């Protein structure tokens, strides 16, 4: 009757993840996700000069380091009382925004595309499952492979963009407490815009169209992977200097309702996580990280974050649903031509289709297009030569919280300073929200729940399990830190 | 195209990402013309025990001849449970166990990045997983396979590709044993290839004249002065970033901010605080 399938390592994600599912009558009926690697950044940071955090935290993840850099310097900005100059705010946006482009392009092509596209007959594209359910024509499959290859150069170009004002990538040097370390010159801004145009052309002409196009061959993948249909966004990319307007505005979506985000409602449970029992149910401001790798019953190094008791998901789908922006022109056209769907804004996709395996890939492509617009604007707003940094003293006692959106979803860093050193540092990351285990009350994590109902018609080739997982763009380095 | 297995222990995937940024040759040419990347968790087609078994079949076929790349450190505490990298037919495989299995049979182990080479951030003050460098772990376990350190956090793609190509060339011109002996010869006392790590940043810094005059920038955005007062670790750091620079030559740490000594065995604790002398 029931078959249990364990997949370790889950590949073409970032980091170490084991998935265990139970399959009955061709459907997933239960799921467990295990984060199997722990480093302990939250304890490693204790005792350091707080300014060090904005370097140390990036090593949580070399795919999304600008995200942790940003969350960290925002926390430090608050703790240090530093007012980032206008031009420094914009520069930070150009550094960070460029990596959104790198990360979504990397994810779709280099991690995800093999879910639907057969690569060339050589490693690392073979071997794979004998029955991989690859449905594309000769022509469309070749377009996928050609674009995979081209996307390797395009993602590299995105990191040149990051490095222009960020110093290098991965692990930027250019974001610090008080702003950005390097004023953009006219010459380097020309260099950033030149590369940006190449990236824009690829996103508009290749990336967004291939996702809808492949999607139209896999329409069944819009019918599964709904999970809780609940979403979190904490805001990202400040568009002014008073902390009001952001590119992505904060909000929670659950049970058909939109509501404001209140960070005090965040709690982290650890019953099913390898941490000391006494540390369960803590808000990040009182967070504690005491590993307990032998604790009975637990199955993950990922804590279980809950928002007012709710298990939520994060990422491009969450942001685009919460913010409901207008769809890309290509997306509108292809939704009409290939899907028979009239749509103007993202929610016109409908809740069921948007919260689905394929819906998440579509959201990520739509968001990439959306970011192009924001970066275009920042390129016109930035002023060459205007200072981008202030040099604040280290406070003796302080605290700060930085909220932003990593490419994979909501991110916050909390820092407490005592005796001019880090007293506590707590990280609540994107894939923590997605790839977490059960909470103390037995409620599954977002991806765990989204796995329920996933088709496995062939237990010998159970391809849809990791297909579902990959749609969330999991990052277990981030989830565990 | 010699087979390569890429194991991730306590890594951040940044050493993989930096490799993706290789300009000449492109990562495409590396993957299709230089090496055969048979196992790599981030990018390979297959998954789970199937991926693990594939690596095992190739390792058996190329015993003594495959290259083993390690990204990240190796945690020894709690019986290796701080890093589980796979499961074969219900048997969990920790990083500790994978290194004990594949390490003896590699032609060489390439410890990529400061975590793998020296322990790095996972080994730093306040950690508790027993994060261990590759050469020390192998030595503690009686495994004599040669190890080459290519540190940096992350390394420049040129340091990784360059070391691989160096080693592959040395093996083609002297055979396996002679080739490795040739590689060992160009390593410094910390196992780093001297073509990339043989020169000091500070001695070749374009701001050395400012340092000697005692003209120090007081804010990051002042690009005229030396960055020493802002915390620059160039004086203590052995790498060629000053020349090669980063991400297609568009910038480098000293021009943009400060050097943080990322290629050094004591990184990070010995290079901290980063933002003062
Ligand atoms: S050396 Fe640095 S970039 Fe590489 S795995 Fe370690 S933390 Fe990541
Ligand atoms: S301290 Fe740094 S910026 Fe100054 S001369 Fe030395 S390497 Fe250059
Ligand atoms: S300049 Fe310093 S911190 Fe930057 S990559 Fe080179 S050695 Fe590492
Ligand atoms: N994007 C990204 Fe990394 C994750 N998950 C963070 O935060
Ligand atoms: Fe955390
Ligand atoms: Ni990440
Ligand atoms: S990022």
């Amino acid at each position: 009757g029931r078959t249990t399938i364990a997949i370790d390592p889950v590949t073409r994600i970032e980091g170490h993840l084991k998935a265990e599912v139970v399959v009955e009558n061709g459907k997933v009926v239960d799921a467990r996700l295990s984060g199997g690697m722990y480093r302990g950044f939250e304890t490693i940071l204790r005792g350091r000069d707080p300014r060090d955090a904005s370097q140390i935290v990036q090593r949580i993840c070399g795919v999304c380091p600008t995200a942790h850099s940003t969350a960290s310097v925002l926390a430090l900005d608050e703790a240090f009382g530093a007012k980032v100059p206008n031009n420094g705010r914009i520069t930070r946006n150009l550094i960070f925004g460029a990596n959104y482009l790198q990360s979504h392009i990397l994810h779709f092509y280099h991690l995800s595309a093999q879910d639907f596209v057969q690569g060339p007959d050589t490693a690392p594209f073979v071997p794979r499952f004998p029955k991989s359910d690859l449905r594309l024509s000769k022509e469309l499959n070749k377009a996928g492979v050609d674009q995979y290859i081209e996307a390797l150069e395009v993602r590299r170009i995105c990191h040149e963009m990051v490095a222009l004002f960020g110093g290098r990538m991965p692990h930027v040097q250019g974001q610090v407490v008080g702003g950005a370390t390097e004023i953009p010159t006219k010459e380097k801004l020309v260099e950033y815009a030149a590369r940006f145009k190449k990236v824009r052309d690829f996103v508009e002409q290749k990336y967004v169209p291939v996702v809808y196009t492949i999607g139209s061959k896999y329409k069944d993948m819009f019918k599964v992977g709904q999970g809780f249909k609940a979403a979190l966004c904490v805001g990202a990319f400040p568009l002014d200097n008073s902390g009001k307007k952001h590119l992505f505005m904060p909000g929670v979506y659950a049970k058909g309702k939109d509501m404001p985000f209140d960070p005090s409602k965040i709690k982290e449970y650890v019953k099913y996580s390898w941490f000391a029992e006494e540390t369960t149910g803590l808000n990040y401001k009182e967070g504690k990280t005491i590993p307990a790798p032998d604790k009975a019953g637990a199955y993950s190094f990922v804590k279980a974050p809950r928002y007012d008791g709710l298990s939520l998901e994060v990422g491009p789908l969450a942001r685009m649903w919460v913010n409901n922006p207008e769809l890309s022109p290509v997306g509108k056209k292809l939704l009409k031509d290939l899907f028979g769907i009239s749509a103007k804004k993202f929610r016109d996709l409908g809740e069921e289709a948007a919260f689905s395996l394929m819906g998440r890939h579509v959201a990520r492509a739509e968001e990439t297009y959306y970011m192009l617009g924001a970066i275009e604007g920042w390129l016109k707003e930035i002023k060459a030569g205007e200072d981008t940094v202030v040099m604040p003293a280290v406070p003796a006692s302080a605290e700060g919280t930085g909220f932003t959106e990593a490419p994979r979803g909501s991110l916050l860093h909390y820092v407490k300073v005592k005796d001019s050193k880090i007293d506590n540092y707590q990280i609540v990351s994107a894939s923590l929200w997605n790839c977490n285990p059960r909470d103390d009350m037995g409620q599954r994590g977002a991806v765990e729940e989204a796995l329920i109902g996933i088709p496995v018609d062939d237990i010998q080739n159970p391809v849809n399990v990791a297909r579902l997982i990959r749609a969330f763009d999991p990052x277990l380095g981030c989830a565990v830190h | 195209r010699p087979p390569v297995f890429w194991l991730q222990g306590q890594g951040c995937t940044g050493c993989s990402v930096t490799l993706l940024n290789s300009v000449h040759p492109s990562i495409a040419d590396v993957l299709l013309k230089v090496i055969s990347l048979e196992f790599h968790p981030t990018v390979m087609a297959w998954e789970g025990e199937h991926a693990i078994e594939h690596m095992r079949k190739v390792a058996e076929k190329f015993k003594g001849k495959f290259f083993l790349v390690i990204e990240g450190s190796v945690p020894v505490e709690a019986d290796g449970k701080y890093c589980i990298i796979g499961e074969a037919n219900h048997h969990e495989i920790s990083m500790v166990d994978a290194l004990k299995e594949f390490g003896p049979n590699a032609a060489a182990v390439l410890a990529v990045g400061t975590c793998a080479a020296y322990g790095g951030i996972p080994a730093a003050e306040g950690s508790e997983t027993g994060a261990t460098a590759v050469s020390k772990f192998l030595g503690d376990n009686g495994i004599k396979t040669p190890v080459v350190n290519i540190p940096g956090c992350p390394p420049h793609p040129d340091w990784i590709v360059g070391t691989v190509v160096l080693a592959l060339d040395a093996i083609k011109k002297n055979g396996l044993e002679g080739g490795l002996a040739e590689v060992v010869k160009v390593l410094d006392s910390d196992g780093r290839p001297t073509p990339f790590f043989g020169r000091n940043i500070h001695e070749n810094c374009p701001y050395l004249d400012k340092y000697d005059e005692g003209v120090m920038s007081a804010t990051f955005t002042d690009k005229v002065g030396c960055r020493y007062d802002l915390g620059c670790k160039g004086p203590m750091t052995m790498a060629d970033c000053f020349e090669r620079k980063w991400n297609g030559g568009v910038n480098w740490c000293v021009q943009n901010a400060v050097c943080i000594g990322c290629v050094e065995p004591d990184f990070p604790d010995g290079k901290s605080p980063f933002y003062q002398a």
